[PDB]
RNA sequence: UACGGUGCUGAAGCAACAAAUGCCCUGCUUCCAGGAAAAGCCUCUAAGCAUCAGGUAACAUCAAAUCGUACCCCAAACCG
RNA sequence: CGAAGGUGUGCUGUGAGGCAUGCUGGAGGUAUCAGAAGUGCGAAUGCUGACAUAAGUAACGAUAAAGCGGGUGAAAAGCCCGCUCGCCGGAAGACCAAGGGUUCCUGUCCAACGUUAAUCGGGGCAGGGUGAGUCGACCCCUAAGGCGAGGCCGAAAGGCGUAGUCGAUGGGAAACAGGUUAAUAUUCCUGUACUUGGUGUUACUGCGAAGGGGGGACGGAGAAGGCUAUGUUGGCCGGGCG
RNA sequence: AGGACCGAACCGACUAAUGUUGAAAAAUUAGCGGAUGACUUGUGGCUGGGGGUGAAAGGCCAAUCAAACCGGGAGAUAGCU
RNA sequence: UAAGGUGAUAUGAACCGUUAUAACCGGCGAUUUCCGAAUGGGGAAACCCAGUGUGUUUCGACACACUAUCAUUAACUGAAUCCAUAGGUUAAUGAGGCGAACCGGGGGAACUGAAACAUCUAAGUACCCCGAGGAAAAGAAAUCAACCGAGAUUCCCCCAGUAGCGGCGAGCGAACGGGGAGCAGCCCAGAGCCUGAAUCAGUGUGUGUGUUAGUGGAAGCGUCUGGAAAGGCGCGCGAUACAGGGUGACAGCCCCGUACACAAAAAUGCACAUGCUGUGAGCUCGAUGAGUAGGGCGGGACACGUGGUAUCCUGUCUGAAUAUGGGGGGACCAUCCUCCAAGGCUAAAUACUCCUGACUGACCGAUAGUGAACCAGUACCGUGAGGGAAAGGCGAAAAGAAC
């Protein structure tokens, strides 16, 4: 049965990448929360 | 935005009260109107976005005064 | 110039292996571990400056050091560049 | 600012070898000294092949603390506390309880 | 070398001795990665001497 | 002969017939539901240039950098 | 010349409890009288951890199938080698993209992993291995679409959008055959080639763009012709006569 | 020529059986329907929560849908256990 | 300061110095790859491609500088359109993002209570956005009072759960005035006397006080137990030091410390004096903030829900007087009272802790305390936003079991 995660790096980095966050205001807010909590891998930019 | 360029009338908010005093949030909008004015000092036609109260201010004091005050606010005319 | 400093900086180590010794005896090509950026022309200029030899071409490749485990700590090793230099006869 | 230094001759004060005395070989960063002939520990040395191979039960000189040892005054016949006086421009050690510079 | 001993020096000689230090560095790291150099520590101090020379290259020339 | 293979020597190396969904075919014929865009390519001049500069052909020399390349890929290595 | 804690035993009180003490332990505990409380657990389909029961029970993951000999080792149905058997063969074969990231090869190991054993393995550990002018990326060009100076609009945030600039799933030039290592090969080697730029030299001459024009440039279905990949047979050559 | 016919790939999911602490949180086996189109598919976009999308079932929107998920008001409130 | 070092698991090999440029510490410098506001364009973050000009060319390429967008100024230019603007170029100056809480403004809920619920409550709270500071806001009466008077703002204890508001329900809840903390006044709307006059920002010099390295720092022995004494017994000594931590069991006299006395080459905090740059000081006189106050309609805030409801703010439509004048004294009117709006500046008393050091605890001691005493926002789960654990102890010393 075809599962829900049929992966590809282009859609992954285009949606959840670093620059797609940084180009948006709420993306920069998400990155600031991720840095204030202090996660090691910040986003999937890899 | 929806700002009187001469007077500064920001669209304010308010409560709409019906007959049974049921509150509903609403917005008050000024009487903004784009106008082409004539200045004999520049000897041409300028475009402003004013309200009717602002238009009466243009009527009372000179347009060369309001333009210098607009430049004092650093705005566009 | 820092160009001389660059070509003195590029070459790190001569490489010793079984494929290295085979290619060395066959086609007179040496194998060297070089710096990370370390382009083709800079490698060729550096070997022709420092070993005082002749060079035909240079084949470059970037190899990824394996992701090892020590106890529980995962450690990816370094990322080095290897170049086969084909000397003249 | 350390009271006991390298080529001193000291006595220990707390230990099984109390009252005995020897020279200091080494002062480590931990706050422990090594005194010759005083601390003796039997090491069961597991010999490695690609080096000299003793095997056997070997003897080494373990550590005892700096606080335990004390500098032998070598005139009195027992231990003494030491202080830092200012003799000519280098700051120097001196034995307390009699005006003697080491 | 010792710091004042490089303070008295002159800039073209500083550059030639920089390049001699770098060539010395290269011979040492080549012999080290070949299997030679019982004394490894030489390599380390050679790097320090390079640093010292380059420090004067930003002060004997100009800040 | 490590015993697995290395190194040596190598004759013939044509014809007929069948033949595709492959190439001619980014064709031909027909149908209505009328079937992407810009560049590299070819040509025309404008400002300007006019001994030149360029351009064409010939000849010589040089360069073509950098990144991926191992392995699975209808699976024990991908998603479950 | 032995505290708390642990574990017994014996006295004691109406009860929560207390006291003495054997043994383990190996450095803290605290009278009396007051004070403050995260102050007393059997249940909350309570929470976390350990362990029970069913139980040495079901199951061991396609009904393609195994059998023997020789090897290695402490041990062989499973590993290596050999000989038969059996299964797929428009795949259960050969390559790739996407997606994984060392899983590839060699030596070494069997405590954990393998629904059993394991000397084996995609497991542990170390070492080795990914060679490009021509294949692909990057680069030139654009579709859907994204961003977007000015601009317009919007309480702020921001929304849309012009010039532009990005965006392959499309358009643009170039290399084949053979050989080779345990692991790479259209990349290394042998032989034979081609492309696009740069500079200079020689000879003929108007070049010049972002502007114009052609070209790129395009649907489905049908049908036939020419061919080839490829296969069958005969010849040719080598070996055989069972 | 055909939203033509029979029928593989491909897409589905009508019947029965086996499954039900499975081999699998939707399958396998033997049959079945469409198979030149209102088809199917690879890649890359776009629409979003009282909103999207819908050859329309209140169906799907990351195994969650008469109003997703995540954090926050929040230790909501509970005449109930 | 210094006789010991090469950060730790984590031992080694190789060397450095021991009387002074071995190491460690402290100020100031230099270097500071690539991403990142990311700033030359682009992008799938840590990468791809440039261009302009210089000067090095071994002639194939090098290395460095700059090149975003806006605001403001300045200068060359500069269209339809004569002029002249818009526009364009160049330079200079500034802005940009990150950050825990507090503050001010722009927006702004609902669950809940009312034992239903719509007015109300929750609450201008949560959250979103903008902006700045070490605090921010306010702030110098067109104020309160009562015929007595006070003097800007802010904050705390009262007044006071009081007058009031309110489906007169649930609930919300003042002020006047009293006691404290802290104290501060000004300038423009303008002219003649005046130009370093009473100040404040920014520079140096001078002194002191602190900060960033540090130094000295007291006083004891014997005997039994025991593995070891710091315990017991005995005999002394220090204390402006008996805070604390360690040492083979509990140490004032063993070590580091503490009280105490100091100490800065350099760089800066603070106030103080001494000079530059700007600035006016103080008088005599005239003025005294117009689409504004007030109004009609519709909202909002003051405890106050349109009520009999004064006051302020306003979206809309109007519209005075201008000190012979005008506001306010809780409908409103007359007299009295006090003040002069339509222009601004201002320290302290106040809320806060991302962080730095000391010090405290009838706070916790590994299922507790932060989620994390340990290489924890880690392993793992999710496309994602997000969620998120488990896990301390040998000994005094590894003397970690030779054979």
């Amino acid at each position: 049965m075809k599962r829900t995660f049929q992966p590809s790096v282009l859609k992954r980095n285009r949606s959840h990448g670093f620059r797609a966050r940084m180009a948006t205001k709420n993306g920069r807010q998400v990155l600031a929360r991720r840095r204030a909590k202090g996660r090691a891998r910040l986003t999937v930019s890899k | 935005s929806r700002v009187c360029q001469v007077t500064g009338k920001r669209p304010v908010t308010g409560n709409n009260r019906s007959h049974a005093l049921n509150a509903t949030k609403r917005r008050f909008l000024p009487n903004l109107h784009s106008h082409r004015f004539w200045v004999e000092s520049e000897k041409r036609f300028v475009t402003l976005r004013v309200s009717a109260k602002g238009m009466r201010v243009i009527d009372k004091k000179g347009i060369d005064t309001v333009l210098a005050e607009l430049r004092a606010r650093g705005e566009k005319y | 110039m820092i160009r001389e400093e660059r070509l003195l900086k590029v070459l790190r180590a001569p490489h010793v292996s079984e494929k290295a010794s085979t290619a060395m005896e066959k086609s007179n090509t040496i194998v060297l571990k070089v710096a990370k950026d370390a382009t083709k022309a800079e490698i060729k200029a550096a070997v022709q400056k420092l070993f005082e030899v002749e060079v035909e071409v240079v084949n470059t490749l970037v190899v990824k050091g394996k992701v090892k485990r020590h106890g529980q700590r995962i450690g990816r090793r370094s990322d080095w560049k290897k170049a086969y230099v084909t000397l003249k006869e | 600012a350390a009271k006991i230094r390298r080529d001193d001759e000291v006595i220990v004060l707390t230990g099984k070898d109390k009252g005995k005395r020897g020279k200091v070989k080494n002062v480590l960063s931990s706050g422990k000294v090594i005194v010759e002939g005083i601390n003796l520990v039997k090491k069961h040395q597991k010999p490695v092949p690609a080096l000299n191979q003793p095997g056997g039960i070997v003897e080494k000189e373990a550590a005892i603390q700096v606080s335990n040892v004390a500098i032998f005054n070598a005139a009195t016949g027992k231990a003494d506390r030491v202080g830092f006086r200012f003799e000519d421009g280098k700051k120097v050690r001196f034995f307390k309880s009699n005006s003697e510079t080491i | 070398m010792k710091a004042k001993e490089l303070r008295e020096k002159s800039v073209e000689e500083l550059n030639t001795e920089l390049l001699n230090l770098l060539r010395e560095q290269f011979n040492l790291r080549m012999q080290a990665a070949s299997g030679q150099l019982q004394q490894s520590h030489l390599l380390k101090q050679v790097r320090r001497d390079v640093a010292r020379v380059k420090t004067l290259l930003n002060e004997k020339a100009g800040a």
